[PDB]
């Protein structure tokens, strides 16, 4: 970003986003009927697209359970939201997944991430990244967790569901090429799921505890190694004013400019 | 006729008071007009004085009046012409005008106004107490306020009132102006404040105000202060209490016309002086430039500045005005360098070159300003901009005129005041950022700076020089000589001012609107020059009121209002009616196109962004617009701020927002006209901002409600969020700051660390501990909830604050405001908010906020409380409140439903005799009835019948009550109603209904077991409430009167959810359990209003469904109509105040001619009430409206009445019912009200139970009240709203009945769900629990913890529990969920009945009764009370401790604390024989306390608190008798003898030491001393008397003296014999038995006679033994006698048998029967 005025642009823009909120498209595709079945309970996934900006990816990490009953469905009950920063093509978020209590009576669905620009397929750096939390990551089972890819399609929003087959999370553990075109990826890699949205029931949002969610604007702040623990609230926008202190935080001034147009006239309280 | 639209573009004056009405002027005397090349000169000379009079002297301070002198000191001498009008300012409440010039010294004329009505109010041994009066001053700028609050400080502080300022945000300084008197503010300040209301609390209360400056009249502010005038006037005709009116102004024609419109009488009110008389005479000088261009323009002036200057460069002094900041130094340094181009020509400003001292201008040196430059010369510069005290230190220099040029600005003639020998005004014309370009300054302006002209003292006379343009050289002339008319530019602003009014509600229609502007400066304009203002003299003539006109005006207005959503006003009607947005407008100040701006532009999804852009639409802003030269720097300004504005480029728009931001980001400007604009901007942001979050907060929009409140902090505070909030703390250093937010550390991680840890992460721990201070003085509040689920639709919410913040006055001041608002799952809509305010006193205490919550269909994860601070920024607490285990209640089936029966006759029942009580009152009973007829009738089954309350199930009751009858002779029926007053109104129509036509004996219940029991069984129908009948009916088992009942009925069972419900609950369960026993069946009958779960109370109380029936508030005999009216104002006074109108107009509109009667929060509220609504009955212009009858035939019912304002009250057809009124008074007012003399009651809520007289229309006003004990309101009971609802029923008459309710907004949407809807019910045993287990456990009804818990199978509590889990705690609805719930519940109440020692628990199973529960249970008195009791008294306590020990017990805290009543508690506390250590005197214990010895000590206080004393006193006596109990049993001879005097002493009101003869009636203090001094001490001496010296004593009067012989006669006389069973055989251990045997002589008639008792008594005796020398009490017995007695009581024998101890004899009642015997035994 030019980091000025490539700000502004972005920023009036995102203003829009919930418009996109009302037009959505899901990927159906061939069901493999032996996988599991995913809803996204419609009101966070309209709240998640409202934060998220048009360029930077920003990503989300799902919870949810099965209903009872029913063990082939996957409802997805909560949103979190960690410290993370974005790419146009990636997200770089931390080493520690989300620990909360809240979250003890749910079981980890994977994560879902904004993707500037749509693509039929699950981005290497995806795939690569998802592998990598899984390989760190027992609590995410292979066959139960899934990305979600929420793609701005004009005046719109349309998303698609992936799973890792072992031979794309044997790739991904393997991968560090981060590029657009690493060596060995292939479309056998990953593998469609079947995803549904729903008013039927509301999820709920988790949210860092004593910052926000989103370090694009402070990359410094930003580590791997970081840790952070979370509340019960909502994510604020992508531009708030929290996001962005190093803005507000410019200020140059000497206070007398204020003797200039000494007449105070006020006479309302 | 029908109106016509009018244009009011063309019909105002644009350039207002620049306006110049008159086109032609005048020369004074010696006036020359000269002119050169390029300017006109014209010169005019001073002025010659008027010549003293015949005989007219100056008054010297003396020869005024005594009082009024004091705070003159100083000065020796009155003005001229204070000492013309002092005479009609002291003497006289005729209101005022002056017009005199500049400098005549007008205030010390205002201020005597003020002195005279200081002195209005005075006492004796006090000076001028502070409470009865408040004045207010108002004066035109800002500067002049301060300055005068300053000064008027000292001078008026010998007298010691406090005034001040008016700066105050209208909510944190309120309750601080409170106490503030003769408050000054400006014109401005003073409408807004009363648009809000801040004023209606004041007003009344005010007899004065000053409008100082009134020629502001001219002025575009002139339409505010004629708003403000023409309130008070049309206000005053209202209320017809009047205020003094005192205006100054400069002398101007058009005096006459301020003059009516001021309501002066001209005759003696009118005061008028011409400009002869200003103290230093005048010789005025203007020039006016010819020059077009303006670039020759700016050195002509120069030039004749340097010309005038120079003339005056000798001996002499001159002040230069500039309008500009910077040009204040920019004329200086131009003089200079001129005099230095002068080839050193016109320096040498002093005598020589050390003279006149040149080394004070030299020697101050070093200064702030650019002085350094000037002040080595003769010359300096003055304004607010570069120093604070080197202004001061200027203005030092220049009273003692080390320096003798001056340039400087307006602010500085405006504020502290120093004259100049000669002034010079500099160009005149200022540049205005609200008109959008350069004008010509206003006229106070110039009158002001030219009026400083001259001193006072070292002056002869002044000259003033204005430097103009030509053109509005004519202008300038006809001001400072008396030319210029004074016009009103009322019409610009006729729709906001119109808006305002409505908004007050004092204008309704188009009809009050013309006569509101019947009352404005510019009517009496528009009547005396017609010709001026639009209309031609033919039309006039054809309408000489300007009626028609006065309609087409203000019809526009409307139109305007109308068409911008203000107002709804249909041309038909003429009325108007506000919106909220209205309203919004009104209370911000707002313009009327700017709010519709906001209503078009705003929608809930607004970013920041966007919200600037509509900030910057507002109308206010309209002329400003981007110059080329500064779009230069606004492009810089534009990339250097936070919110993109780029959805615009440079236009106005952007100008607005980048401006906002540059402020808010603290930015300087270098342009000035952008510095100018952009403090418009600001200072208008505020009140925009705020009515942008008022609405956009009214919406319930969430998100953006915040970002506009965190905007308008942000505007406030002049910081963004992102910056540490330490920093609105300003006694914080700026590096400091920077440096914690140089390191990012979140600022609630700081309240972690100590004072040493805090230091560490800046590396500045010298300033460690200075931090922290202000860490904690940062307000923060932590919060608590409980939530318990209602209805599957609603929540209700219990949120705790707990402040954790230190509190100090220097930072958060008086009170500090605090938004709560409950926003949904997403923080998206707000579901709920309330204003809380949390005041100095109660920081550190917690408040609990009660409030419900709706919620929907998909049941969300969680709401969220969020609480906010108003004023502080970065002050927030969130608190989830999470759903995820909730259990919604099962929702509930339909009521059953009405059917359509042909209505039954009186004649159904085959009896005539039933009949008969029943035909001559109405031919039909009603559909409820007729259904229930055959059910309840002609049949034997338990019933329930709901109806809303207004349906009829009293008779309900009586047909099963009637079938008993059939069903044998002597049957027998017990009657229920919760409340005591619902009770009596039962009998006494039930008492007419049986006992008198059908013969049949009816009772009533009492206090008393005895009376209570001989009363049932002789009794057919026994009436009581659920407390009468726990205590008897507890013993049941062994009252075979309590088992032999037919039929048992229960009305109002709803009443089980409100307190004292669960005694209800548990008596009619108990009353099942033996029905259970008894093998017969005993029918019951439920009657309850409208209940949602009615299915559970009738599966409770045993009614098949068939028999249930439960009907919708919707079936109602007559049908009801219900409005809500909520209202904004949270504070109470000023919220019950502003509901006063609506409730003339509530009458006026739902029932103008039939009954009506009114509900108030407060006993005394009743009066007040019944007065306003007889003052604005008078508005109306119709009077005693509400009288029915002529005022001949009410005289003999006013000859009953003590109350001299009721009398009143009740003349024009009001009249109020209180606490405080004579049953007789009462009784009156009922029957006046009834039979229909007057029309309108209004009556105390404590009266909505026992009232027996009904209304058509219902208003219920402000549905809160006031507590003392937590120093908060609370809200009315909601059965107690439905009642007073249920109050508006005419079912003979009328075929509707109506209700309005006025209450707050928090509480609106409660009442909108609940009033209509049929209402659940819920237990509250869980909660009141041990007594009961205690009591039944005594009756070995529980025999252990089985018993126990089958005994709550048998309650309501057993059925609710598993009906709505959540609200009983269960978390979840299983078997052994609600079985381990019962189980861990008789587990703990059995538990803390063990701790108490009121049970002993055997095995872990068994249980049984104990010492302490045996009496609890005995004397009905609540367990922690004894067991206090038991902890409390000991060995050695006596009457001073157990006033106190019995004054804590648990029945006394049922007293409440009242408005105010910290002082008064006090105040009798102070008088008390018995002072109290450090007591609160909110706390009821210490009240029941004072109270109790007041009693004692026979002291009459207000019947307010003697009613509470009679109450305390009623339930004394047992209490007293369980510390008998207790103190025998605990073995203590001296506190339980002297327990028993205790109880006498309260019999007979004494203290223990006192004469024993003033038991006696007619029995003076006085007496005892004669009485004394003869050598008669007791009633047993005055026995012996004959008729000859009896009454020949003191006092002989047969009445008396027969009402005292009846009471000797009654006194007891009691002759004991005692003996030693077998004395002589005596072993240790060995039974010893005295037998003791009483007799009495006395004739056995009537009770124990204690006329200052509320309860009447028997005789009770304790006959103890003990032995007195070691305090044991050895052995006791009780008995009541009569006449004959034998009495044996026995103990072990101690020790060898060798032993002495006493015997003691006493009475409950009587003083002075107490018998010793000491004796021996062996
Ligand atoms: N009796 C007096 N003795 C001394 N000074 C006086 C007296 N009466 C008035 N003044 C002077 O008159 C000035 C008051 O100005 P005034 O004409 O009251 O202005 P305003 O337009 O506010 O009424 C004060 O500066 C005061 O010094
Ligand atoms: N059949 C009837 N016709 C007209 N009015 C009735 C009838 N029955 C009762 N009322 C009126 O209803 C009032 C009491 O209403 P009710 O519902 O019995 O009281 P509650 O609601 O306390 O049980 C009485 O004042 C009486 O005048
Ligand atoms: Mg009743």
């Amino acid at each position: 970003f030019s980091s000025k005025t490539e700000w502004r642009v972005r920023a009036i823009s995102a203003a829009n986003l919930h418009l996109r909120t009302n037009h959505i498209y899901v990927s159906s595709d061939d069901i493999k009927e032996t996988g599991y079945t995913y809803i996204l309970p419609k009101n966070v996934l309209k709240k998640f697209i409202c934060i998220s900006d048009l360029r930077a990816q920003i990503a989300g990490y799902l919870y949810g359970v099965s209903p009872p009953d029913n063990p082939q469905v996957k409802e997805i009950r909560c949103i979190v939201m960690v410290p993370q920063w974005g790419t146009h093509q990636t997200v770089h978020l931390p080493g520690q997944l989300p620990q909360h209590e809240y979250l003890k009576e749910m079981e980890p669905l994977g994560w879902i991430h904004t993707q500037p620009n749509e693509s039929p397929q699950l981005s290497p750096q995806d795939v690569t990244t998802h592998a990598k939390i899984m390989a760190d990551n027992p609590s995410w089972d292979g066959e139960k967790t899934i990305i979600i890819t929420c793609s701005f399609t004009p005046g719109s929003c349309t998303l698609t569901a992936y799973k890792l087959t072992p031979s794309g999370y044997e790739w991904g553990r393997q991968n560090t090429d981060k590029g657009n075109n690493p060596k060995g990826y292939l479309p056998s890699h990953y593998e469609r799921v079947q995803m549904l949205l729903s008013d039927r029931f509301l999820g709920f949002f988790m949210v860092p505890a004593q910052s926000s969610w989103n370090y694009n604007f402070m990359g410094v702040r930003h580590d791997p190694n970081m840790k952070y623990e979370l509340q019960l609230a909502n994510p604020k926008e992508f531009y708030h004013e929290v996001h962005r202190p190093s803005h507000f935080l410019n200020f140059a001034l000497l206070q007398e400019g204020e003797v200039y147009s000494a007449d105070r006239e006020d006479l309302y309280a | 006729a029908p109106r016509q639209v009018l244009d009011l573009e063309d019909l105002v004056f644009t350039q207002g008071s620049h306006f110049m009405a008159n086109k032609r002027c005048q020369l004074p005397d010696g006036s020359f007009r000269r002119q050169r090349k390029g300017y006109e000169e014209v010169h005019v000379p001073a002025l010659k004085p008027k010549p003293f009079g015949s005989e007219e002297q100056l008054l010297p301070v003396e020869k005024l009046p005594k009082y009024a002198q004091a705070g003159f000191e100083g000065f020796k001498t009155l003005n001229r012409i204070q000492s013309k009008l002092y005479r009609a300012a002291l003497e006289t409440d005729e209101n005022l005008l002056l017009c005199a010039p500049t400098g005549a010294g007008k205030t010390n004329v205002a201020l005597m106004c003020m002195l005279r009505e200081i002195g209005k109010h005075i006492n004796m041994d006090g000076t001028i107490n502070v409470d009865d009066f408040k004045i207010i001053y108002i004066a035109p700028m800002r500067s002049l306020v301060q300055e005068m609050v300053g000064s008027f400080g000292k001078r008026l502080a010998t007298y010691g009132i406090t005034v001040a300022e008016l700066t105050g945000d209208h909510q944190l300084c309120k309750e601080e102006i409170s106490a503030t008197q003769i408050i000054v503010c400006t014109p401005e300040k003073w409408d807004i404040i009363t648009r809000k209301g801040g004023e209606r609390t004041y007003t009344q209360l005010v007899r004065l105000i000053i409008l100082d400056e009134i020629h502001l009249l001219h002025d575009d502010r002139g339409p505010v202060l004629e708003a403000l005038v023409a309130r008070a006037i049309r206000n005053i005709e209202m209320t017809q209490e009047d205020v003094r009116l005192i205006g100054l102004s400069a002398t101007l024609p058009n005096y006459e016309d301020v003059a009516t419109f001021l309501r002066v009488d001209p005759a003696k009110g009118l005061f008028y002086f011409d400009n002869s008389f200003r103290p230093v005479p005048l010789e005025q000088t203007y020039v006016g430039i010819t020059e077009k261009k303006a670039i020759k323009r700016f050195q002509i002036m120069n030039e004749i500045v340097y010309e005038k200057i120079m003339e005056h460069a000798g001996k002499n002094q001159v002040l230069v005005f500039v309008h500009s900041r910077k040009e204040t130094g920019k004329t200086a340094r131009a003089i200079r360098d001129m005099c230095l181009e002068k080839d050193t020509l016109g320096l040498f400003l002093r005598e020589g070159s050390a003279s006149t001292e040149v080394l004070r201008t030299e020697a101050e040196q070093c200064k702030n300003l650019e002085l350094k430059d000037l002040l080595p010369y003769g010359f300096a510069i003055h304004h607010a901009g570069m120093t604070r005290v080197d202004r001061t230190l200027v203005e030092d220099l220049f009273a003692d005129k080390h320096i003798q040029v001056l340039v400087s600005t307006a602010t500085l003639a405006w504020g502290v005041n120093l004259p100049a020998h000669t002034v010079i005004i500099k160009g005149t014309q200022v540049y205005s950022p609200e008109k959008g370009r350069w004008t010509e300054l206003g006229a106070l302006d110039i009158l002001q700076m030219l009026g400083r002209a001259g001193r006072p003292q070292y002056d002869t006379k002044g000259e003033g020089i204005l430097i103009t343009s030509h053109g509005e050289l004519q202008y300038y002339l006809s001001l400072l000589n008396q030319q210029l008319p004074i016009e009103s530019q009322m019409v610009s602003k006729l729709p906001d001012m119109l808006n305002a009014e409505i908004v007050l509600g004092n204008v309704q229609n188009a009809k009050d609107a013309v006569n509101w502007l019947g009352y404005a400066y510019l009517y009496i304009r528009m009547l005396r020059s017609p010709t001026l203002y639009g209309i031609s003299h033919d039309d006039l003539k054809g309408d000489p009121l300007l009626d028609q006109r006065r309609l087409d005006l203000v019809h526009t207005a409307a139109l305007m209002l109308d068409k911008n959503n203000l107002v709804k006003y249909d041309k038909k009607t003429g009325n108007f009616q506000v919106t909220e947005l209205g309203r919004i407008a009104s209370h911000y100040y707002i313009t009327n196109d700017t709010v519709q701006t906001y209503n078009q532009l705003l929608k809930p999804t607004l970013s920041e962004i966007e919200l600037f852009r509509v900030f910057s639409l507002s109308s206010e802003f309209k002329n400003i617009t981007v110059r080329e030269e500064e779009k230069l720097e606004l492009q810089k300004l534009l990339e250097r701020v936070p919110i993109p504005v780029k959805e615009s480029i440079e236009e106005p728009s952007a100008k607005i927002n980048v401006l906002l931001q540059a402020f808010i980001s603290q930015l300087k400007l270098e342009g000035f006209a952008l510095m100018a604009d952009m403090v418009y901007v600001t200072q208008s942001a505020g009140r925009l901002m705020r009515a942008i979050f008022e609405i956009v907060l009214n919406r319930g929009w969430a998100q953006l409600t915040d970002k506009t409140l965190n905007l308008c902090k942000m505007i406030d505070k002049r910081m963004w969020q992102s910056m540490c909030p330490l920093r609105q703390f300003r006694k914080l250093p700026e590096e400091v700051v920077k440096k914690i937010e140089k390191k990012n550390f979140p600022f609630e991680r700081l309240y972690d660390l100590n004072h040493n840890e805090i230091g560490e992460l800046i590396r500045m721990p010298k300033m460690g501990k200075t931090i922290h201070k202000y860490v904690h003085l940062f307000p923060k509040l932590e919060l608590s909830v409980h939530l318990q689920p209602i209805t599957r639709s609603t929540l209700k919410v219990e949120l705790t604050i707990t402040p954790d913040f230190q509190w100090d006055e220097k930072v958060h001041g008086s009170s500090e405001a605090f938004w709560i608002l409950v926003e949904d799952v997403d923080s998206e809509v707000i579901l709920h908010h309330e204003y809380f305010l949390l005041k100095a006193k109660y920081a550190q205490d917690e408040h609990l906020i009660t409030f419900f919550v709706p919620v929907f269909e998909p049941l969300p994860p969680q709401y969220f409380i969020r609480v906010v601070s108003d004023r502080w920024l970065s002050c927030e607490t969130q608190l989830p409140v999470s759903f995820r285990h909730l259990i919604l209640p099962e929702k509930y089936p339909p009521p059953t439903e009405l059917l359509d029966l042909q209505p039954l006759p009186v004649s159904a029942l085959r009896n005539s005799a039933f009949e008969s009580l029943y035909q001559d009152k109405f031919p039909f009973f009603n559909p409820i009835q007729t259904q229930v007829f055959n059910t309840v009738y002609n049949s034997d089954d338990n019933v329930f019948v709901g109806a809303p309350t207004g349906s009829g199930k009293t008779i309900c009751a009586e047909f099963a009550i009637l079938r008993m009858l059939l069903q044998s002779s002597e049957g027998r029926c017990v009657y229920i109603t919760p409340m005591e007053a619902l009770a009596e109104q039962v009998y006494m129509d039930w008492y007419e209904k049986f006992q008198d036509r059908l013969n049949k004996k009816v009772v009533l219940l009492t206090g008393e077991t005895s009376t209570d029991l001989k009363l049932l069984g002789k009794g057919n129908i026994i009436i009581s409430t659920p407390e009468k009948w726990d205590i008897l009916s507890r013993r049941w088992k062994q009252r075979k009167n309590v088992q032999n009942i037919n039929l048992f009925v229960v009305d109002e069972v709803h009443l089980i959810g409100g307190e004292n419900g669960p005694v209800l609950e548990v008596i009619c369960s108990r009353m099942r359990y033996i029905s259970s026993q008894i093998e017969r069946p005993i029918r019951i009958v439920a009657l309850s209003s409208s209940l949602s779960n009615a299915k559970d109370v009738a599966h409770w109380l045993g009614c098949s469904a068939t028999s249930t029936f439960n009907f919708h508030p919707n079936v109602r005999p007559v049908p009801l109509e219900l409005h809500i009216q909520g209202f904004n104002i949270s504070h109470t006074q000023t919220r019950l105040l502003s509901m006063a109108k609506p409730v003339y107009h509530a009458i006026t509109k739902h029932s103008p001619k039939k009954p009506v009667i009114v509900f108030v929060p407060s006993r005394k509220q009743t009066r007040l009430t019944a007065i306003d609504i007889l003052t604005t009955c008078a508005a109306d212009i119709q009077r005693q409206r509400f009288l029915h009858c002529t005022e001949k035939d009410l005289i003999p019912y006013l000859e009953k009445l003590s109350d001299s304002t009721l009398k009143e009250t009740l003349l024009n057809g009001v009249g109020y019912l209180h606490e405080g009124l004579s049953p007789m008074e009462r009784r009156l007012v009922e029957q006046l009200f009834s039979s229909g003399a007057i029309q309108v009651v209004v009556a105390s809520r404590s009266l909505c139970w026992g009232m027996n007289v009904a209304a058509h229309l219902v208003i219920i006003m402000d549905t809160q009240y006031y507590n003392g004990k937590i120093h908060a309101y609370v809200d009315y009971p909601i059965y107690d709203v439905l009642q007073m609802v249920g109050h508006a029923n005419r079912p003979l008459q009328d075929d509707e009945g109506r209700c309005v309710i006025m209450c707050q907004g928090s509480k609106k949407d409660f009442f909108k769900k609940f009033l209509y809807e049929p209402l659940p019910v819920e237990s509250h045993l869980d909660h009141c629990m041990h007594d009961h287990f205690n009591a039944e456990i005594v009756t070995k009804t529980i025999e252990n913890k089985q018993d126990a818990v089958d005994y709550l199978t048998w309650t309501f509590l057993y059925r609710r529990m598993t009906q709505n889990p959540n609200y009983y705690n269960l978390q979840g609805i299983s078997h052994r969920h609600l079985s381990d719930h019962l189980s861990e519940l008789v587990e703990q109440t059995l538990s803390d009945l063990e701790q108490s020692k009121c049970i002993s628990i055997e095995d872990e199973m068994d249980v049984a009764p104990l010492n302490l529960g045996m009496i609890a249970a005995y004397y009905y008195i609540n367990y922690t009370t004894i067991e206090l009791f038991s902890m409390s008294l000991n060995a050695k306590t006596k009457v001073r401790g157990l006033i106190e020990i019995i004054s804590n017990a648990a029945e006394y805290e049922n007293i409440p604390i009242r408005h105010h009543e910290d002082n008064l508690l006090r105040q009798l506390a102070q008088k008390v024989p018995h002072k109290l250590n450090n007591p609160k005197f909110n706390d009821p214990h210490v009240k029941t306390n004072l109270l109790l010895q007041a009693h004692l000590s026979r002291m009459q206080l207000s019947a307010e608190l003697q009613s509470d004393t009679e109450e305390i006193l009623s339930k004394a006596i047992r209490l007293i008798q369980a510390c008998v109990d207790v103190l025998s049993s605990n073995g203590w001879l001296s506190p339980a003898l002297a327990a028993m005097e205790l109880a006498q002493m309260v019999t007979q009101a004494m203290w223990s030491k006192d004469s024993y003869l003033k038991q006696l009636p007619h029995f003076t203090s006085e007496h005892i001393k004669r009485c004394t001094d003869k050598g008669v001490e007791s009633v047993f001496d005055i026995m012996e008397m004959e008729d000859e010296e009896r009454n020949a004593l003191l006092q002989l009067t047969d009445s008396q003296i027969a009402d005292v012989a009846r009471f000797c006669n009654r006194y007891p006389n009691i002759e004991l014999s005692y003996e030693v069973v077998d004395k002589d055989s005596i072993r240790s251990g060995g039974p010893v038995v005295v037998l003791v045997q009483l007799e009495r002589e006395e004739e056995v008639t009537g009770p124990v006679i204690a006329p200052l008792f509320p309860q009447k008594r028997e005789e009770g005796w304790w006959v103890v033994i003990g032995d007195a020398k070691s305090n044991s009490l050895i052995s006791i017995k009780r008995l009541t006698l009569q006449q004959k007695a034998k009495v044996k009581l026995d103990f072990v024998a101690p020790a060898t048998g060798a032993h002495n101890y006493t015997l003691y004899f006493m009475s409950d009642a009587y003083m002075g029967c107490d018998q010793e015997y000491k004796f021996s035994v062996d």
